[PDB]
RNA sequence: ACUGGCGAGAGACCGAUAGCGAACAAGUACCGCGAGGGAAAGAUGAAAAGGACUUUGAAAAGAGAGUCAAAGAGUGCUUGA
RNA sequence: CCCGUCUUGAAACACGGACCAAGGAGUCUGACAUGUGUGCGAGUCAACGGGCGAGUAAACCCGUAAGGCGUAAGGAAGCUG
RNA sequence: GCAAAUCGUUCGUCUGACUUGGGUAUAGGGGCGAAAGACUAAUCGAACCGUCUAGUAGCUGGUUCCCUCCGAAGUUUCCC
RNA sequence: GAUGAGUAGGAGGGCGCGGCGGUCGCUGCAAAACCUUGGGCGCGAGCCUGGGCGGAGCGGCCGUCGGUGCAGAUCUUGGUGGUAGUAGCAAAUAUUCAAAUGAGAACUUUGAAGGCCGAAGAGGGGAAAGGUUCCAUGUGAACGGCACUUGCACAUGGGUUAGUCGAUCCUAAGGGUCGGGGGAACCCCGACAGAUAGCGCGUCGCGCGUACUCCGAAAGGGAAUCGGGUUAAAAUUCCU
RNA sequence: GUCUCCAAGGUGAACAGCCUCUGGUCGAUGGAACAAUGUAGGCAAGGGAAGUCGGCAAAAUGGAUCCGUAACUUCGGGAAA
RNA sequence: CCAACUCAGAACUGGUACGGACAAGGGGAAUCCGACUGUUUAAUUAAAACAAAGCAUUGCGAUGGUCCCAACGGAUGUUU
RNA sequence: UGUCUACUAUCCAGCGAAACCACAGCCAAGGGAACGGGCUUGGCAGAAUCAGCGGGGAAAGAAGACCCUGUUGAGCUUGAC
RNA sequence: UUCACCAAGUGUUGGAUUGUUCACCCACCAAUAGGGAACGUGAGCUGGGUUUAGACCGUCGUGAGACAGGUUAGUUUUACC
RNA sequence: AACGACUCUCGGCAACGGAUAUCUCGGCUCUCGCAUCGAUGAAGAACGUAGCGAAAUGCGAUACUUGGUGUGAAUUGCAG
């Protein structure tokens, strides 16, 4: 309904959202926060690649504990990145969804590029874990909001 | 178990009756407040006592 | 063992439903409800659970025929007539 | 005389964590072998007029469109710290 | 130097406190007392009840040897005052 | 913690005061005890449930708006 | 004209909340609540006002009343963080290949191979206990602590057939009782204080007659069923 | 944790252990690496309890056949000395 | 004519290996305690603690000893 | 002391808690409720991050069970009443 | 060999008995000095002792029980901040 | 010591959550009227019952109702 960043032409824009994803928050965040102002045939392969374990989605926020690896050193120095497919799928599938609303609007597919994106925490979900001494713990999923924006750029 | 009572299984033979979802024309009904039936029993999860 | 090992033989039922009251709380061996006192011929009740008075005193149930005491009561306890046939 | 029953009137009383435990399929769901223990849970709109149709997706759903004074009221929906 | 708290002494290596919302503790009643306001005054008090009355739980009226407190005290008491 | 007593290896006994199912009897100052104050439904040097009960506490904790004014005591005597 | 410290404590004058008796007003030309890097007043409690949101009530003043003011109580109920994408998923030897199905297959199904349980079994039944978990078809979500096309989940429908298998009958330890004896009564003892129950034979009569015709075993005692066949799911029960 | 019925072949004294047939099953979330520390299982020159409160733990012994077997003794045993 | 599997011995033979896996006592000289088998603090004590046969003492011949019970009655007692 | 095997730890996909938390987290001395992360005086001090580690946080777990106090109990005993 | 000076750079051991600290002896050695760090060090171990509940002896107490007397058996938790 | 990441901080928007405001076929309190359970089977318990219903409410194999009387055109989520 309404985005929480608005598109400064918005004829020239296209968007797409989805709410209550069953995909974790934290891990979603960061691989938004790697697509942000990148252009949409470079965020589809980047996040392709993420898919076939070839590119690494870089972990600045949520990392405590994430391990170290090679293919996340470009964009961030120290190495911390990890593949989190799961949401890099819900991503993709949202970026689908964009670009066909540009075509239906007739924009310029080839030069959009993600001018807004953002995750949100939605409701979280309740499951329940047993521990020692006949004690239950909660055992709870965080699932996210998920917007963004396609702006064609402009000359 | 397989020897049971005949009164036992009579009320075992209403708990199944019991046991189903509300009708959907009865959330159409004017001033409808059942949203659902809450009193659904599971044979695993809650015992019926007897 | 006295914990979980102890609760595995739980196969001999203490109480079964009272004929009179509906309760599992048929006591087999004393032939004795808990909760009714069945087959003792009063009910059992105690002035010390107010909650377990009006669980199950008059009025929670069907009150299959003292609801209608109080319309034939209005009536002075009419019999034996009817209304004149309509003209 | 009368905190029960049935009927009736009233109040400088409470206003959904209050007021009876219970404003709602509450002495209900659920727990206990048993005596017993015992919750949570009210509010779309004046009217369902409860969102046709197009397009993307395996689907949920999104985008556009439509109803309405209002979807910034879209079936746990007034307001929304 | 961190607030709250007990303490001769707290920033304390004394205890409570992760954070927010809402709820959350000198009250009602009987007796008595000092003080103050008001009415009347050697009187005062409509208090049980009655007569009524806003068609009326209010207000208004009623104390005829009623009653309470005061108007006289001392004594264990008989008594005197 | 797989588990409010379990797991691994190692150990006691194994025709008897042997092991075990079901039925049945004994109930709270009572039962039952080859006796450890053991056991009596994860509760036992007195079970569990409701009530008396908002039990009493010279003891611990807390005790909610603002300015303004006055402003202490740890000393006396008596008190299981 | 003088003067200004204050814990425990006392008192005064004020602020704020919700009613009641009055009085003066506001509001769909937008009340309450809530939001604001708008502005101002008061030493302060607080107050006034701009803008926004919201969509139907509200306020000032006098008097009067009260379940009337929170940062704490290992306070109550509800909600939410950091911890943290961290601890953690590790017993029971083990999976592999091809094809089918499907949007999607390390996890479904078929076939092939390689292993395990190894008859005191991870096989085939039953008693308790459960109660439809049984069978077929289908399936959005949730659930099956990864996943699922899967299912002991969910939805719809179907399924348990006895003269011979059991209960039923008998009595066991024991239980519940009449009369009687106790007991304010609830209750206690339990065939022990007593004109038993009735049975048998003739056809209503004769004979006999010791106070329970009761409950108590799906492992004790005990009338009688065997093959063969049959269902998606039943059988010593259906068919022959 | 929870009563009971049926019970194949080989080895062997043996419903011991180990392997197999009938029947069942590969159900325990997977993938890649092979650091420390750990848990479980092992081995080790020479010495042989110097370790440690203490031989804790582990190692050694182990079946069968023949020979042989002391003190002590309640005359039975001790003894598989 | 038909037989099953126990025992004993001999020759030959292998890198002295052979109960080849599996399975399956370490042994001896003494002191303390308890005779032994048995039992015990379910979830920190398994023992020298409890029980035990044996030994000894005590009460009692039923109008009784010991014990239960509010009362009536009852357990030992189908006993001596 | 060394070394070998398995399962962990480790890295990845998916899934995903809890204890605990005034605010926080480098030191020396000083003074101080006599043993400071904060105060005084000095040493110093450079983003973000990984695997380990048990010095400190007088770490967590629990209104000390020891001891004392209370005109609080309770089990048991007897020449207490 | 003794006394004293500068001097803490390096070293100060293997065992029997005891839970021990302490002590004592055997042996080696250049030497077998003395101490601190919350009587350094238990989320490092160990648990022999001490110091719960079982049990025995002696003495004490009418008894329940007592003993800086002896004896034997007695769960050592959590780090990922 | 730029840029960017990270942390903190301020603002806009978006989330999370259900406070506040306005409501109320409920509760609470006071007052009044009435006197009517059952062997002629009560209270309570169980099972069944609708064209499509599980519960609640109603009812009893005549089973969300029969009959009489009153009222005078519906019931309603759908179907008929
Ligand atoms: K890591
Ligand atoms: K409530
Ligand atoms: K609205
Ligand atoms: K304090
Ligand atoms: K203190
Ligand atoms: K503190
Ligand atoms: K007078
Ligand atoms: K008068
Ligand atoms: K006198
Ligand atoms: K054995
Ligand atoms: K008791
Ligand atoms: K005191
Ligand atoms: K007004
Ligand atoms: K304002
Ligand atoms: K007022
Ligand atoms: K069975
Ligand atoms: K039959
Ligand atoms: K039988
Ligand atoms: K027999
Ligand atoms: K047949
Ligand atoms: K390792
Ligand atoms: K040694
Ligand atoms: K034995
Ligand atoms: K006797
Ligand atoms: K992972
Ligand atoms: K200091
Ligand atoms: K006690
Ligand atoms: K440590
Ligand atoms: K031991
Ligand atoms: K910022
Ligand atoms: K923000
Ligand atoms: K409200
Ligand atoms: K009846
Ligand atoms: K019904
Ligand atoms: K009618
Ligand atoms: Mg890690
Ligand atoms: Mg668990
Ligand atoms: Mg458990
Ligand atoms: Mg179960
Ligand atoms: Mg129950
Ligand atoms: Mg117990
Ligand atoms: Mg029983
Ligand atoms: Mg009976
Ligand atoms: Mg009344
Ligand atoms: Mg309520
Ligand atoms: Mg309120
Ligand atoms: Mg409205
Ligand atoms: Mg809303
Ligand atoms: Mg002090
Ligand atoms: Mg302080
Ligand atoms: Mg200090
Ligand atoms: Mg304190
Ligand atoms: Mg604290
Ligand atoms: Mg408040
Ligand atoms: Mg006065
Ligand atoms: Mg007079
Ligand atoms: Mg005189
Ligand atoms: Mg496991
Ligand atoms: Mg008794
Ligand atoms: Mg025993
Ligand atoms: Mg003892
Ligand atoms: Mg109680
Ligand atoms: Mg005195
Ligand atoms: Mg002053
Ligand atoms: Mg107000
Ligand atoms: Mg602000
Ligand atoms: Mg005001
Ligand atoms: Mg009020
Ligand atoms: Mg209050
Ligand atoms: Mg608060
Ligand atoms: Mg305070
Ligand atoms: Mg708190
Ligand atoms: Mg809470
Ligand atoms: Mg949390
Ligand atoms: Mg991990
Ligand atoms: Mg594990
Ligand atoms: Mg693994
Ligand atoms: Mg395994
Ligand atoms: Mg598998
Ligand atoms: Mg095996
Ligand atoms: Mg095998
Ligand atoms: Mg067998
Ligand atoms: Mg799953
Ligand atoms: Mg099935
Ligand atoms: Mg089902
Ligand atoms: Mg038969
Ligand atoms: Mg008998
Ligand atoms: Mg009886
Ligand atoms: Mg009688
Ligand atoms: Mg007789
Ligand atoms: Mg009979
Ligand atoms: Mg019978
Ligand atoms: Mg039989
Ligand atoms: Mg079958
Ligand atoms: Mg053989
Ligand atoms: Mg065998
Ligand atoms: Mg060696
Ligand atoms: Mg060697
Ligand atoms: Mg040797
Ligand atoms: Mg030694
Ligand atoms: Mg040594
Ligand atoms: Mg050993
Ligand atoms: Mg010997
Ligand atoms: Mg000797
Ligand atoms: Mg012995
Ligand atoms: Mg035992
Ligand atoms: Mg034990
Ligand atoms: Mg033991
Ligand atoms: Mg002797
Ligand atoms: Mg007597
Ligand atoms: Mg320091
Ligand atoms: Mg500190
Ligand atoms: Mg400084
Ligand atoms: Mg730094
Ligand atoms: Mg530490
Ligand atoms: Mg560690
Ligand atoms: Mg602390
Ligand atoms: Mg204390
Ligand atoms: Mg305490
Ligand atoms: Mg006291
Ligand atoms: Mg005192
Ligand atoms: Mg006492
Ligand atoms: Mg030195
Ligand atoms: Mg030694
Ligand atoms: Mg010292
Ligand atoms: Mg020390
Ligand atoms: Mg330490
Ligand atoms: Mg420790
Ligand atoms: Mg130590
Ligand atoms: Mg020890
Ligand atoms: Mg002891
Ligand atoms: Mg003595
Ligand atoms: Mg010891
Ligand atoms: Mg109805
Ligand atoms: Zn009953």
């Amino acid at each position: 309904v309404k985005y929480s960043r608005e598109p400064d032409n918005p004829t020239k824009s296209c968007k797409s959202r989805g709410s209550s994803l069953r995909v974790h928050f934290k891990n979603t965040r960061e691989t938004a926060h790697a697509l942000r102002k990148m252009p949409l045939d470079k965020a589809k392969s980047y996040l392709e690649d993420v898919l076939a374990h070839k590119q690494a989605i870089p972990f600045t926020r949520f990392c405590r504990g994430v391990g170290r690896t090679a293919q996340a050193k470009n964009r961030h120095s120290n190495g911390q990145g990890r593949w989190p497919v799961k949401s890099a799928g819900f991503i993709l599938d949202l970026l689908k969804n964009a670009e066909s609303n540009a075509e239906v609007k007739g924009l310029d597919v080839d030069s959009l590029y993600i001018s807004h994106i953002q995750v949100n925490e939605a409701q979280k979900q309740r499951r329940r874990t047993y521990r020692a001494h006949g004690r239950i713990n909660p055992y709870m999923s965080h699932p996210c909001h998920i917007e963004l924006i396609l702006s064609e750029k402009e000359e | 178990p397989s020897h049971k009572s005949f009164m036992i299984k009579k009320k075992l033979a209403k708990k199944q009756r019991q046991n189903r979802p509300i009708p959907y024309w009865i959330r159409m009904r004017t001033d409808n407040t059942i949203r659902y039936n809450a009193k659904r029993r599971h044979w695993r999860r809650t015992k019926l006592g007897f | 063992g006295k914990g979980t090992g102890s609760f595995g033989k739980r196969r001999n039922k203490t109480h079964t439903l009272c004929v009179r009251c509906g309760r599992r709380s048929f006591h087999l061996q004393k032939s004795r409800c808990s909760a009714c006192a069945y087959p003792a011929a009063r009910l059992r009740s105690y002035n010390w659970s107010v909650k377990a008075i009006r669980r199950k005193t008059t009025g929670t149930g069907r009150m299959r025929y003292l609801r209608n005491v109080p319309r034939r009561f209005k009536t002075n306890f009419r019999e034996g007539t009817e209304a004149a046939p309509r003209k």
